[PDB]
């Protein structure tokens, strides 16, 4: 609802409390009621700010370091982060983003999200709430949120702080992780950092150069 | 306070008084803050003249540059000894003013302090502690205070704040008018000045320069001034 | 009733002047159309013409200080310093449409009566507030936020500091006219207004032809310019 924001608000932050200079509560901009876009705002919010700080985590990792599987070393020699994951092969991030729509696709169908006991955020469900994986006859040893258990006994109340930190710490992460990548393209962006350096080529493009593809890889013609 | 001086009186040659309460609160506010930067400003400025230079410096404050704390004091006053501190000194000084300056113009903090109308309005100079309850809850606890951080002025008389309060604001005038006399003095002017004084980064109301992304601005050399 | 609201209206706006009516514009029927229904096109002419000329004389001293917003976009064909009149000589002749076009549509959004409608109120002509600008509650898709607002730090005020907001942007828009024309008169003849003597410079062209230079035809557009 309306006033559930500002009380969630108050609760990340009591100083300030219900900060909207572009409003944005009251955008009806998908026709379905208040408490659709109440619930949209909050459910990008929290899937943002856990892909920023997983990417954070990553970049930290992989500005470093690498894995000692398979060769995984030449493209981990390529630099940047950004520019080790444009000279991946293509079939590996094609892989990656249909595992990752594979999980948005499991998660988004309010069918299995109704077998879990909620329903979709725009109609009531909580906001982020990747399901557990139990219904295809193919038995997974471990879900997506918390896979190896250690979270049954926790409290309502343990999972109400828990949910206010990770929204907070969702909220840096994504100013973290937008400097880090601006960093990366253009210097002197972040005054506070100089190591961090190397191109990203478009940092909001999966495919580039080494990708043939089906044609439309037209690179040419980019900008700033 | 109506008059601290009995020979001067309701000094308004503008006719600043008799208006709105919320802007005479700002006025007031205006000149404590103003009187005590000025103070502050003066103090640091004789201090830098003098020669205080800070034995310090020892890795971590250049940046992998060689850049010591005398080498930055070796160029004068508030002049190109100011003028020469790195982007991110002067950066992040100007960010914690404006930090401690927006944490007193907090709304949250000074009515859980029990001060009253914010934009420094009623009870006009009051910085609320930085301590306790709702207030820097995660980590942080600051051992330290921003006004009385040792307790020097733990019991105080009603009437002898009020006195405090009247000397503080005639002080904080009196050192605003010798900060700009001494500003002037640098630069030149005045009576008959001597005591070297240095010489004058910008005019007076220099700023931090030799910055990046909005800092390209050759337009300081004239604009009469 | 509504010659009473302009007596009012000018003795707020300047109680030592007052009615200053001297060539009738108060009684001319324009087009057969009573007498509430020219007031009220009078009042929002004027409303109107405030604004645009506020917003000019800003965007003139942005423009002859040279205040560019940054890369790709249509300042990248502008000179770096070419006076205000000169910026709308080099931007692209589709930009200036486009700009005009965008003035049009809040226009004819500013006098739609589905527009108008949806916020209970009536035309300025038809016994409406002069200058109100409309929501955005009709469009057919939702707009984030709307014109006069854009965030919400109205909508608390009294009707009274409403009442003198808009007498004080009647004579700061009459200000800012008489302001930006003493620019536009220097830019002809030479010691038109004695402050700004020497400080604009001369121009050629024609200030009521939109499209009289022309600007490029620059198609400044990446990623996926088929439109050659
Ligand atoms: C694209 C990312 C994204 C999205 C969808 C939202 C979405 C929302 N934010 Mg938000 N926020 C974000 C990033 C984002 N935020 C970041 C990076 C910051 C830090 C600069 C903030 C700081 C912030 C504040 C301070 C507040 C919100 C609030 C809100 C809600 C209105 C809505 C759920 C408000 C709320 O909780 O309701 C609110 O008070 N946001
Ligand atoms: C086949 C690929 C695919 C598909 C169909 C979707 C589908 C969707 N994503 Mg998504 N996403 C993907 C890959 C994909 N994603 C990848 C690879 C990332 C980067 C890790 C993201 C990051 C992402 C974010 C950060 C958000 C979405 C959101 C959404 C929803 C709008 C929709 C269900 C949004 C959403 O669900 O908002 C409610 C949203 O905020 N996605
Ligand atoms: C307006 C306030 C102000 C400002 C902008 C500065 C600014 C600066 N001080 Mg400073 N200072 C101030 C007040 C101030 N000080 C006060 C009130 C004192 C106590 C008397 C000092 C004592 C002080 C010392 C002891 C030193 C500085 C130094 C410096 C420089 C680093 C920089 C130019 C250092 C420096 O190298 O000076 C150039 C240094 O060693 N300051
Ligand atoms: C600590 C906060 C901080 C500070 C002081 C600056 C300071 C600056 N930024 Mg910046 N920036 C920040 C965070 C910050 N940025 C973050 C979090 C992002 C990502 C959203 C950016 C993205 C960014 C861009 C994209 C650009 C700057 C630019 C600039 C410079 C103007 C200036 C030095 C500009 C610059 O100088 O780049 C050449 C510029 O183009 N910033
Ligand atoms: C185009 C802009 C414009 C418009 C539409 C209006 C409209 C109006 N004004 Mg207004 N006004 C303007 C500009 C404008 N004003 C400027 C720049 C000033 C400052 C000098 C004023 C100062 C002013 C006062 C003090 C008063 C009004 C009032 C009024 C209202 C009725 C009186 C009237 O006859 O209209 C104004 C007349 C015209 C706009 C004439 C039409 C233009 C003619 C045809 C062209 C003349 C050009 C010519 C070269 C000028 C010679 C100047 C010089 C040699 C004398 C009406 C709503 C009265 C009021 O408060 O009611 C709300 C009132 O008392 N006006
Ligand atoms: C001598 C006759 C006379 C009289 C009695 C008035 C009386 C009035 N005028 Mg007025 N005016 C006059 C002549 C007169 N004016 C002339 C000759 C001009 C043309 C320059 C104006 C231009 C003018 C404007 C543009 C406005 C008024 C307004 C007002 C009213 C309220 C202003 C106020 O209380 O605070 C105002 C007092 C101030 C000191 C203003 C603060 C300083 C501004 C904001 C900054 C400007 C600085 C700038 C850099 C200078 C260059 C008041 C009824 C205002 C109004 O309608 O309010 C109801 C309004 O907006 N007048
Ligand atoms: C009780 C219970 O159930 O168990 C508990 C504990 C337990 C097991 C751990 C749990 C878990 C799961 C996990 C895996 C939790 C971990 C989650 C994770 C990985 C969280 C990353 C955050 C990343 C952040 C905040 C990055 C900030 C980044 C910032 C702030 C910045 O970069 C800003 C900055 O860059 C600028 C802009 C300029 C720079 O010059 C300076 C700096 C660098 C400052 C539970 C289940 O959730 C709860
Ligand atoms: C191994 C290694 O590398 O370790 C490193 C660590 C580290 C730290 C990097 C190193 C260093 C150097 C150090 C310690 C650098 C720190 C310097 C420091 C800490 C400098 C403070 C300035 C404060 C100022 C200017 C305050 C002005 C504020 C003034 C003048 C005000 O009046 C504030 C005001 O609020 C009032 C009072 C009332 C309000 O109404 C109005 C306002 C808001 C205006 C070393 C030596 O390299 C070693
Ligand atoms: C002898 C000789 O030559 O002398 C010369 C001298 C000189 C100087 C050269 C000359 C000139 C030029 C002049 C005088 C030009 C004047 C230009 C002028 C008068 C320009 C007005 C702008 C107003 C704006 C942009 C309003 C913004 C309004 C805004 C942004 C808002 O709506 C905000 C606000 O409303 C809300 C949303 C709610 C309210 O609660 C609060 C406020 C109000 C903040 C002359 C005329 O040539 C004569
Ligand atoms: C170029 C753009 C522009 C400028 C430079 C400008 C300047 C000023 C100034 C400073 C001089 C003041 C003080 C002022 C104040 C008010 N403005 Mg203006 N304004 C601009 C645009 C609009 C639009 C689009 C609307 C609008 C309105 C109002 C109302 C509401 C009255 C009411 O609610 O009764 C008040 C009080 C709305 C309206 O109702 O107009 C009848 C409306 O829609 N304004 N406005
Ligand atoms: C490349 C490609 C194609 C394509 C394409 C596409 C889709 C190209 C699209 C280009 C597009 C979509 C360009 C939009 C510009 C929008 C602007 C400038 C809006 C400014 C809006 C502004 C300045 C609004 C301002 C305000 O709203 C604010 C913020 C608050 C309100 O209170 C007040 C107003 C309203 C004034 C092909 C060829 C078709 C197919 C091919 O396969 C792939």
């Amino acid at each position: 609802a309306m006033s559930a924001l500002p009380e969630l608000s108050k609760k990340l932050n009591p100083v300030l409390g219900y900060w909207d200079p572009l409003n944005l509560a009251e955008l009806n901009f998908w026709g379905a009621g208040d408490d659709a876009t109440v619930g949209f705002l909050r459910h990008a919010e929290i899937k943002h700010g856990r892909v920023a700080m997983a990417a954070f985590v990553g970049y930290c990792v992989q500005s470093n370091v690498h894995f000692p599987w398979a060769p995984f070393n030449s493209i981990p020699t390529n630099i940047a982060p950004a520019e080790q994951w444009a000279q991946l092969p293509e079939a590996a991030k094609w892989q990656i983003i249909l595992f990752v729509g594979f999980l948005e696709v499991y998660s988004e169908h309010s069918f299995i999200l109704e077998k879990y006991g909620q329903k979709h955020y725009m109609k009531g469900g909580k906001p982020g709430f990747f399901p557990d994986f139990d219904t295809m006859v193919h038995p997974v040893p471990l879900n997506l949120w918390d896979p190896l258990k250690a979270y049954k006994g926790a409290s309502a109340e343990r999972k109400a702080d828990g949910l206010l930190k990770e929204v907070n710490n969702g909220r840096l992460a994504m100013i973290g992780i937008m400097g880090f990548c601006a960093e990366a393209r253009v210097p002197g962006a972040v005054p506070a950092l100089s190591n961090i350096a190397h191109y990203a080529g478009d940092p909001m493009a999966p495919f580039a150069a080494n990708f043939h593809l089906p044609g439309f890889a037209s690179x040419x013609x980019x900008x700033x | 306070a109506k008059k601290l001086n009995p020979t001067v009186g309701l000094w308004d040659p503008l006719g600043i008084a008799e208006t709105s309460p919320e802007t005479i609160g700002w006025f007031r506010h205006a000149e404590i803050k103003h009187g005590r930067v000025a103070m502050a400003a003066f103090v640091g400025y004789c201090v830098q003249s003098n020669g205080i230079h800070f034995p310090w410096n020892i890795q971590g404050w250049q940046g992998t540059p060689v850049v010591s704390f005398a080498d930055i004091a070796a160029a004068g006053g508030p002049a190109d000894q100011w003028d020469a501190l790195s982007t991110p000194a002067k950066l992040q000084i100007l960010g914690v003013i404006g930090f401690l300056e927006m944490w007193s113009e907090t709304s949250v903090v000074l009515k859980a302090d029990g001060q009253e109308h914010y934009v420094r309005g009623g009870k006009p100079g009051y910085f609320p502690k930085l301590s306790r309850s709702d207030e820097m809850a995660f980590p942080h606890p600051v051992p330290l205070n921003l006004w009385d951080p040792f307790g020097f002025t733990s019991k105080m008389t009603p009437e002898r704040k009020e006195k405090a309060l009247l000397a503080e604001v005639n002080n904080g005038r009196l050192a605003m008018i010798g900060i700009f006399g001494m500003i002037s003095a640098s630069k030149g002017l005045q009576v008959p000045g001597l005591d070297t004084v240095g010489i004058k980064p910008y005019a007076g109301e220099v700023m931090a320069p030799f910055a990046a992304g909005d800092a390209s601005l050759p337009f300081v050399s004239g604009m009469l001034e | 009733s509504a010659k009473a609201d302009l007596e009012a209206f000018a003795k707020e706006c300047n109680p030592v002047v007052g009615y200053w009516d001297p060539l009738g514009l108060a009684d001319l029927p324009l087009w057969g159309q009573d007498q509430d229904a020219v007031i009220g096109w009078l009042r929002h002419s004027e409303i109107k013409h405030g604004r645009i000329a506020m917003a000019g004389f800003v965007g003139y001293i942005a423009h002859a200080n040279g205040f560019r917003f940054g890369g790709i976009g249509p300042q990248n064909v502008v000179p770096e310093g070419a006076s205000a009149p000169e910026v709308w000589d080099s931007i692209p002749f589709l930009a200036k449409l486009q700009i005009i076009g965008a003035i049009g549509v809040l226009e004819h959004i500013s006098e739609d009566k589905n527009f108008l409608a949806a916020d209970g109120m009536k035309h300025y002509m038809r016994g409406g507030k002069p200058g109100y600008f409309p929501t955005f509650s009709a469009n057919v898709h939702p707009m984030p936020l709307n014109l006069f607002d854009p965030f919400k730090w109205s909508k608390n005020a009294s009707p009274e500091k409403k009442a003198k907001g808009l007498v004080t942007e009647t004579n700061n828009g009459r200000l800012a006219m008489l302001g930006l024309f003493g620019f536009l008169s220097e830019s002809k003849i030479p010691g038109s207004v004695p402050a700004l003597s020497g400080i604009i410079p001369s121009y050629d062209g024609d200030y009521m032809q939109p499209f009289l230079p022309t600007g490029p035809d620059t198609s400044l557009w990446t990623i996926g310019n088929l439109w050659a």
